[PDB]
RNA sequence: GGUUGCGGCCAUAUCUACCAGAAAGCACCGUUUCCCGUCCGAUCAACUGUAGUUAAGCUGGUAAGAGCCUGACCGAGUAGUGUAGUGGGUGACCAUACGCGAAACUCAGGUGCUGCAAUCU
RNA sequence: GAGAACAGAAAUCUCCAGUAGAACAAAAGGGUAAAAGCCCCCUUGAUUUUGAUUUUCAGUGUGAAUACAAACCAUGAAAGU
RNA sequence: GCCCUGAAAAUGGAUGGCGCUCAAGCGUGUUACCUAUACUCUACCGUCAGGGUUGAUAUGAUGCCCUGACGAGUAGGCAGG
RNA sequence: AAAUAUGUAAGAAGUCCUUGUUACUUAAUUGAACGUGGACAUUUGAAUGAAGAGCUUUUAGUGGGCCAUUUUUGGUAAGCAGAACUGGCGAUGCGGGAUGAACCGAACGUAGAGUUAAGGUGCCGGAAUACACGCUCAUCAGACACCACAAAAGGUGUUAG
RNA sequence: GGAAUACUGCCAGCUGGGACUGAGGACUGCGACGUAAGUCAAGGAUGCUGGCAUAAUGGUUAUAUGCCGCCCGUCUUGAAA
RNA sequence: GAAAUUGUUGAAAGGGAAGGGCAUUUGAUCAGACA
């Protein structure tokens, strides 16, 4: 017998393919698995695993967002890569150049990057100019924005959101919310 | 019915040590707490006010909060399977700076020394602590000392 | 219909399979509950030196 | 480093047996644990 | 307990700095194995001096041989033991060809006629009774009649096969 | 070294009985107009430092002193205890193995150390 | 304990010893001696605001309590409380 | 110490049974020997892990190849069928 | 005043130098708190191990428990009732204890060879009617832990003291 | 005085009998032996010979013999009850 | 035109149930592979 001293037979617990059922991107991953087994270049195994997540844990990063980043010190003619959909963003008025490459871009995203004379390209183009992802800017965007964290770690003194539908006076705002009606939270 | 109030069980561990009942020594409100340092926790039974609950009797924290009278020590319970950070506010009678530093504050100034003094000869160091080695050989003599023979005894009353 | 009252049988077992995790630990804790007259001041402390680095990037 | 290399020396039971007929009682009492000191090493060999 | 040698054991205190040098105490002590006589010996230091193993080392370990292994002796030899209710000192007298074989005879007696395990007993001492009359249990002194000669009757041949075709003889 | 004012550790400083204390200090000590408190100027307040005294306080020394403090292979590797056995025993209980290890006892040695400031044959 | 008319076992007076052998509403246990007890003097902080914390805990509530902030007061020569 | 007395219950009956007495009994010692789904080595299944391999011109890239370790299971969860 | 248990510590989130910020705090540019600039690297600060560590969501069954060693309350006691720590049974077969939930041994993929555990080796039954020293004779001998019970008290039976 | 022997330990000293296994499928490695050519027991069995070519071996099935095997489902701390 | 259940025929076993597991003998039966 043996005093085991972990689980046996336990899966990683990482993704390893995606669970998506999509040809090309069964193909952009037959592509970097490639790339990622043959270079050294890190930026490639990064990008393997992107592909591989599912749609919460791939924000959608803003038009916006890249702008602010081009803004870094040493990066405007970085060659930025979201490996996910890049959506436009009005409240930003003067965009600029560069080239993004994307799983998606949004028509209008499309649109803002290409009017100020910047380029789209896709993960496969982006392999082809930067096969070690040389001069790459890859961002992420927030996961913890969506609505469904709101409610997670609901508790006394948590601070943190019910799970409610009609909302208002009268829904959920008496009894432990208010000193003056038994207690608060 | 069962009784579980706040100094329950607490008769001879807030009692007050043979021949050291009365005042605190003046000591004891001259010495000085600063964040970040680490006290044990005892509580003068004489001194009801801002007296720590028996559960911190004899543990060990560090302070984050000086206030007029007293030091917040913050010290981490484990209820259930993890552990909890807990705050207290304690007099200054109830708590006494931590020798459990010493050890390692006054080895850490000496390893500083023996490491610019030995480097500045032309290092060779070795300052990690090592465990109990086993003994070495050695010959002891006779010289004086022929080996006294013992045998066991035999039983006997003597009452 | 009386039963068992209590024990804390497997409790210590149950404890340690997830595991009595280590308090864990980070640099800058929070001021929760330190003396509002000491915060108020470490504020504009804290205001004053920020200035005169914003100032030294001048 | 060096000892951390080898695996846990995997051995078979003795093969002339244990010289006791029980095991589970310290060396001294003419059982099979503990320190055997020297004697490590024919119960090793015969584990070998 | 086993088939025993006999060792001298020495051993003394550790040394310190206000005492280099401590005493030096030998026992001599009947046991199997070497292992088994170390112990042997730290356990009965510990009911007369004020040290354990911990705070002590031995010195030496030896195994003594008999001198004279083919010369018949006659032993005396001194006990105490535990019994059920209560513990007891004895004497009893040994004859046979060295204190080695002497001593395995011996707790295999106190064993059959006292029921005393290993653990319970202290040999105390064990000496050749040098002249005869000295000699004092009579199951012993039955053997040093002069010119002594005795029949074995009824012999008992082992056989070596299953059937007979005889009758067996127990003449001898 | 003494002494004083303020101390730290709070009996090696306490307790009982004796004896010794130069110089300064402290003290006891004189007074009752004033502030002030009393049944009572005993305490407390003021005034003198003059009129008097080492008697007490105080400090120190003595004592096969009581207490306290320290040490010790003194007792004791004892009591107790963590771990082991298809060990003994009807049992109560007990021995052994690998470790940890007291308290009383007994004997010896002690009997305030010390900070800041002023002062003194 | 040793003392003083009526005065006795016990009334009121004085001196000595006195580590608490008393007293502190109450059960008990802790605590306390120029006090935490007893006598006297002045009082209303047993007040105002709203947070943090400890026990019980789910780290909910309630009860009780702790240390601060911001007021206004009390007492004391004062530090303070 | 062993043995004996002390020692009384219900269908006939249990050191497991037979039976055993310098034991096949009791205490103790020494060897040898028997045998678990356990230990050691090896093959094969499956699980988990770590590597390697898009290069046409032939057939599974969810593939193919190398390597290591692991495998009890009610209630219950998930997976491939 | 133990033993067993138990709090904290063994560094880069560390140590030392210089001297900025404030309304807090000091008699005070005093401190306090947070900082800028500078100096020292894997024997950087004990051992052993680490089929890695951290984190998030959501949901099942469960919410009668029972037993063993040790501690332990009530009770004359109980295969009784109730707690402490661990280990088990429940949920688990396998070898041993004849038999048996919980004891001993040992935890399970399908198999070959080997060696063992606990326990055995007259015959049932695989395995010495092996060796060795004693003791024991029972007209109700005795025979292996848990375990399937025996006591006070007696013997000029016999043994050794 | 001078040896021998026992005991315990060591040898990268030699050597006999017996059992199970033979996974892998060009080469590729680390070596060993040779002056060399070459050889080898060095990253997993080949050589030589015989018998049958069929129910012979093997499957299935009935039976017999050794040892083993209680009635499932259920609630239950615990079911063959 | 299933099964429970039944008649006949054939074969087999059967000292207070029968059925089951590992293994082989015996009988009956059968696949494959050889050149
Ligand atoms: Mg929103
Ligand atoms: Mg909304
Ligand atoms: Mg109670
Ligand atoms: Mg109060
Ligand atoms: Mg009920
Ligand atoms: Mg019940
Ligand atoms: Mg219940
Ligand atoms: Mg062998
Ligand atoms: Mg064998
Ligand atoms: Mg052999
Ligand atoms: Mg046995
Ligand atoms: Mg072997
Ligand atoms: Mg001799
Ligand atoms: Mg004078
Ligand atoms: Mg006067
Ligand atoms: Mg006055
Ligand atoms: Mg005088
Ligand atoms: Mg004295
Ligand atoms: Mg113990
Ligand atoms: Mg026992
Ligand atoms: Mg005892
Ligand atoms: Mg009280
Ligand atoms: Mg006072
Ligand atoms: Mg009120
Ligand atoms: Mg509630
Ligand atoms: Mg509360
Ligand atoms: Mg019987
Ligand atoms: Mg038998
Ligand atoms: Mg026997
Ligand atoms: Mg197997
Ligand atoms: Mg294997
Ligand atoms: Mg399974
Ligand atoms: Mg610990
Ligand atoms: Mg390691
Ligand atoms: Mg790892
Ligand atoms: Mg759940
Ligand atoms: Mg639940
Ligand atoms: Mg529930
Ligand atoms: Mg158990
Ligand atoms: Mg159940
Ligand atoms: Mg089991
Ligand atoms: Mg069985
Ligand atoms: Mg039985
Ligand atoms: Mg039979
Ligand atoms: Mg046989
Ligand atoms: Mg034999
Ligand atoms: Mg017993
Ligand atoms: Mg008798
Ligand atoms: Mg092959
Ligand atoms: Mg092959
Ligand atoms: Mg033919
Ligand atoms: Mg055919
Ligand atoms: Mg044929
Ligand atoms: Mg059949
Ligand atoms: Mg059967
Ligand atoms: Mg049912
Ligand atoms: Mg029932
Ligand atoms: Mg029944
Ligand atoms: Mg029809
Ligand atoms: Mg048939
Ligand atoms: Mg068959």
């Amino acid at each position: 017998g043996i005093d085991h001293t972990s689980k046996q037979h336990k899966r990683s617990g990482h993704r390893t393919a995606p669970k998506s059922d999509n040809v090309y991107l069964k193909l952009l991953v037959k592509l970097y698995t490639f790339l990622a087994r043959r270079t050294d270049a890190p930026f490639n195994k990064v990008v393997l695993k992107a592909l591989f997540l599912s749609k919460i844990n791939r924000p959608p990063v803003s038009v916006s967002r890249i702008a602010r980043a081009l803004k870094q010190e040493g990066a405007a003619n970085k060659t930025v890569v979201v490996v996910g959909t890049v959506t436009d963003d009005a409240r930003i008025f003067e965009f600029p150049k560069t080239t993004v490459a994307a799983l998606r871009f949004t028509a209008g995203a499309r649109a803002k990057i290409v009017k100020a004379g910047g380029e789209c390209i896709t993960l496969d183009q982006l392999a082809v100019r930067a096969p070690k992802g040389q001069n790459t800017l890859i961002l992420r965007g927030p996961r913890n924005s969506r609505e469904a964290v709101r409610h997670f770690g609901m508790g006394p003194h948590k601070g943190k959101a019910p799970r409610i539908l009609s909302t208002g006076r009268k829904f959920e705002r008496a009894r432990g919310r208010r000193r003056s009606k038994g207690f608060k939270v | 019915g069962k009784s579980h109030g706040y100094r329950s069980r607490t008769r001879y561990m807030f009692q007050r040590d043979f021949r050291k009942h009365g005042a605190v020594h003046l000591s004891t409100y001259l010495k000085v707490y600063k964040v970040g340092d680490i006290v044990d926790i005892k509580a003068n039974g004489s001194i009801q006010k801002g007296m720590p609950h028996k559960f911190y009797q004899g543990k060990t924290g560090v302070v984050y909060n000086v206030t007029k009278s007293s030091v917040g020590v913050i010290i981490n319970k484990m209820v259930g399977n993890r552990y909890l950070e807990k705050r207290l506010n304690l007099r200054v009678e109830h708590i006494k700076h931590s020798k459990c530093r010493q050890e390692f504050l006054e080895r850490v100034k000496a390893n500083a020394a023996k490491r610019a003094e030995a480097k500045a000869q032309g290092v060779a160091v070795q300052l990690k602590r090592q465990p109990a080695q086993p003994r070495e050989s050695r010959i002891v003599s006779t010289e004086g000392n022929v080996p006294q023979t013992l045998a066991p005894v035999p039983y006997e009353t003597f009452i | 219909a009386k039963s068992k009252n209590h024990t804390a049988h497997n409790q210590t077992r149950k404890a340690h399979r997830n595991g009595i995790k280590k308090p864990k630990t980070y640099k800058y804790p929070s001021l929760k509950g330190v003396d509002p007259k000491f915060r108020r001041n470490h504020k504009h402390a804290l205001h004053g030196t920020a200035k005169a680095l914003a100032a030294a990037k001048k | 480093q060096a000892n951390n290399f080898l695996w846990p020396f995997k051995l078979s039971n003795p093969s002339g047996g244990w010289g006791v007929p029980r095991k589970f009682k310290h060396f001294i009492q003419g059982g099979s644990f503990g320190n055997r000191e020297e004697f490590i090493n024919k119960l090793v060999k015969s584990m070998n | 307990m086993a088939h025993f040698k006999e060792y001298q054991v020495i051993g003394r205190r550790l040394p310190t700095e206000s005492v280099p040098e401590p005493k030096l105490f030998r026992m001599r002590i009947f046991a199997s194995n070497e292992v088994i006589a170390k112990s042997r010996y730290w356990y009965f230091l510990q009911k007369l001096h004020k040290v354990k193993k911990a705070s002590g080392e031995i010195v030496s370990i030896n195994q003594i041989n008999e001198a004279h292994p083919t010369k018949v002796k006659n032993f005396g030899v001194w006990v105490r033991y535990d019994s059920r209710s209560g513990t007891h000192n004895m004497y009893k007298e040994i004859r046979d060809v060295s204190r080695v074989a002497a001593v395995e005879t011996l707790y295999q007696d106190m064993a059959a006629r006292h029921r005393a395990r290993f653990r319970s007993i202290h040999i105390l001492k064990v000496a050749e009774i040098e002249k005869t009359a000295d000699v004092k249990r009579q199951y012993v002194k039955q053997f040093l009649t002069k010119d002594l000669k005795f029949p074995l009757p009824h012999r008992v041949q082992k056989s070596t096969k299953t059937f007979s075709y005889k009758r067996p003889s127990t003449f001898y």
